C-alpha cells in the first residue's frame, strides 16, 4: 500500500496585525492515511487550545485538516507549525511567515 | 440529504 | 450555475484493539453543513452550517439512524476487504466513500457520483450511466457481484435524481443568501528579493468565496507558466478561502509583469502589480 506525504502552510485567517485578535491556522493536506499530529507552536511551545476541521478528503483520495488555535501576532513572538506523519522521517516543523 | 447505508462490500 | 451535495465517509480498522472508527461529512458546494464521527460523544449528525439546524428531530432521527447503520457495517466492510485481498487482521486499512449529485442549470440532474477507494487507491465506482459498475481489480468485482445482486446500481440512480436533488436544492433556498451569494476576493500584491538579479512577486486574493478562482502572472500580454508558483486554494477559516501566485522575475524590470485575478464574484477580471 502507498501511503502519501502532507502538505503543509501556516498563515493567519486574518491579515497580521501586531496588538491585534487573529487566528493562527495550519492547513495540512495530500496526506494518506488519515492519522496525523499537528501543533501550532509559540515559541517552540506546544500551543494553547488548538481545534481542527472534520476529517475530510479530496478528488484523489487524499485527506485534508485545518488545525487552527487564537492567537495574537506579537514583534518579539514566533509561531510555527510542527507535523507528523507515518511518511516523514520525524516531525517537520514549519515557520509562519507574515508575507506567505 | 444522507443515502441508506445500502449493501456491505 | 452548477451546484452540488457531496458526502465523504471514512473508514478506519485500527489495531491492536480499538474499534473501528467512521467519520462522514456533508458538502453543499463549498460548505460543509453536517458531521458524524463514530468516536464523538454525541453520537448524532449534527449541523455544521445555520441553514441545517432549522430542521426537525425526524431529520436528525433519520440522518442519524444512517450513520449508525454505516458505523455498524464498517467493521465487517474493513473484514471482507482484508479477505479479498489476503491482508493480515493485524494492520490498519481505509475505505473511503464519495456520492453525491451535481445540479445543472436547467434543474435536472448534471452528474451523479458513487465511488469508493481502498486505501487511497480506486476501488469500486459507479458509471456515469448510473446503471453499470467499474470495479478496479478482482477483488473488487467480489463487491461488484453483491451489488449487483442486490440491485444496488439502481436504488442508488434513485436516490441521485431524486432525493439528492431535491435536498440539494432545498438547502440552496434556505442558505441562499451565503449558499448563493459570491464573496470577490480581496487582492495585493507582495514583493521579496531572491538575489540582486532576481526577486519574487507574490499575487494575494484573500476571503473569497467559492474556491474556484484563477490566478496568473503575465508579462507582455503572455502567462508565466512554468514561473509561476501556484500554491493549493486553502480555507481562510470563517468559511472563505485563500491563495496566492509567485513568479521569480529580475529586479528592476518588476513593472512588467501584470497579476490577473479571475473569480465569479467580480465583473472584470481583476488586474493588479507591485506598489512600492
Amino acid at each position: 500500500m502507498i501511503q502519501r506525504t502532507p502538505k503543509i502552510q501556516v498563515y493567519s485567517r486574518h491579515p497580521p496585525e501586531n496588538g491585534k485578535p487573529n487566528f493562527l491556522n495550519c492547513y495540512v493536506s495530500g496526506f494518506h492515511p488519515s492519522d496525523i499530529e499537528v501543533d501550532l507552536l509559540k515559541n517552540g511551545e506546544k500551543m494553547g487550545k488548538v481545534e481542527h476541521s472534520d476529517l475530510s478528503f479530496s478528488k484523489d483520495w487524499s485527506f485534508y485538516l485545518l488545525y487552527y488555535t487564537e492567537f495574537t501576532p506579537n514583534e518579539k513572538d514566533e509561531y510555527a507549525c510542527r507535523v507528523n506523519h507515518v511518511t516523514l522521517s520525524g516531525p517537520r516543523t514549519v515557520k509562519w511567515d507574515r508575507d506567505m | 440529504y444522507t443515502s441508506g447505508p445500502g449493501i456491505r462490500y | 450555475g452548477s451546484h452540488s451535495m457531496r458526502y465523504f465517509y471514512t473508514s478506519m480498522s485500527r489495531p491492536g484493539r480499538w474499534e473501528p472508527r467512521f467519520i462522514a461529512v456533508g458538502y453543499v458546494d463549498d460548505t460543509q453543513f453536517v458531521r458524524f464521527d463514530s468516536d464523538a460523544a454525541s453520537q448524532r449528525m449534527e449541523p455544521r452550517a445555520p441553514w441545517v439546524e432549522q430542521e426537525g428531530p425526524e431529520y436528525w432521527d433519520r440522518e442519524t439512524r444512517n450513520m449508525k447503520a454505516e458505523t455498524q457495517n464498517a467493521p465487517v466492510n474493513l473484514r471482507n476487504l482484508r479477505g479479498y485481498y489476503n491482508q493480515s487482521e493485524a494492520g490498519s486499512h481505509t475505505i473511503q466513500r464519495m456520492y453525491g449529485c451535481d445540479l445543472g442549470p436547467d434543474g435536472r440532474l448534471l452528474r451523479g457520483y458513487h465511488q469508493s477507494a481502498y486505501d487511497g487507491k480506486d476501488y469500486i465506482a459507479l458509471n456515469e450511466d448510473l446503471r453499470s459498475w467499474t470495479a478496479a481489480d478482482m477483488a473488487a468485482q467480489n463487491t461488484q457481484r453483491k451489488w449487483e445482486a442486490a440491485g444496488e446500481a439502481e436504488q442508488h440512480r434513485t436516490y441521485l435524481e431524486g432525493e439528492c436533488l431535491e435536498w440539494l436544492r432545498r438547502y440552496l433556498e434556505n442558505g441562499k443568501e451565503t449558499l448563493q451569494r459570491a464573496d470577490p476576493p480581496k487582492t495585493h500584491v507582495t514583493h521579496h528579493p531572491v538575489s540582486d538579479q532576481e526577486a519574487t512577486l507574490r499575487c494575494w486574493a484573500l476571503g473569497f468565496y467559492p474556491a474556484e478562482i484563477t490566478l496568473t502572472w503575465q508579462r507582455d500580454g503572455e502567462d508565466q507558466t512554468q514561473d509561476t508558483e501556484l500554491v493549493e486554494t486553502r480555507p481562510a477559516g470563517d468559511g472563505t478561502f485563500q491563495k496566492w501566485a509567485a513568479v521569480v522575475v529580475p529586479s528592476g524590470k518588476e513593472q512588467r509583469y501584470t497579476c490577473h485575478v479571475q473569480h465569479e464574484g467580480l465583473r472584470e477580471p481583476l488586474t493588479l502589480r507591485w506598489e512600492p
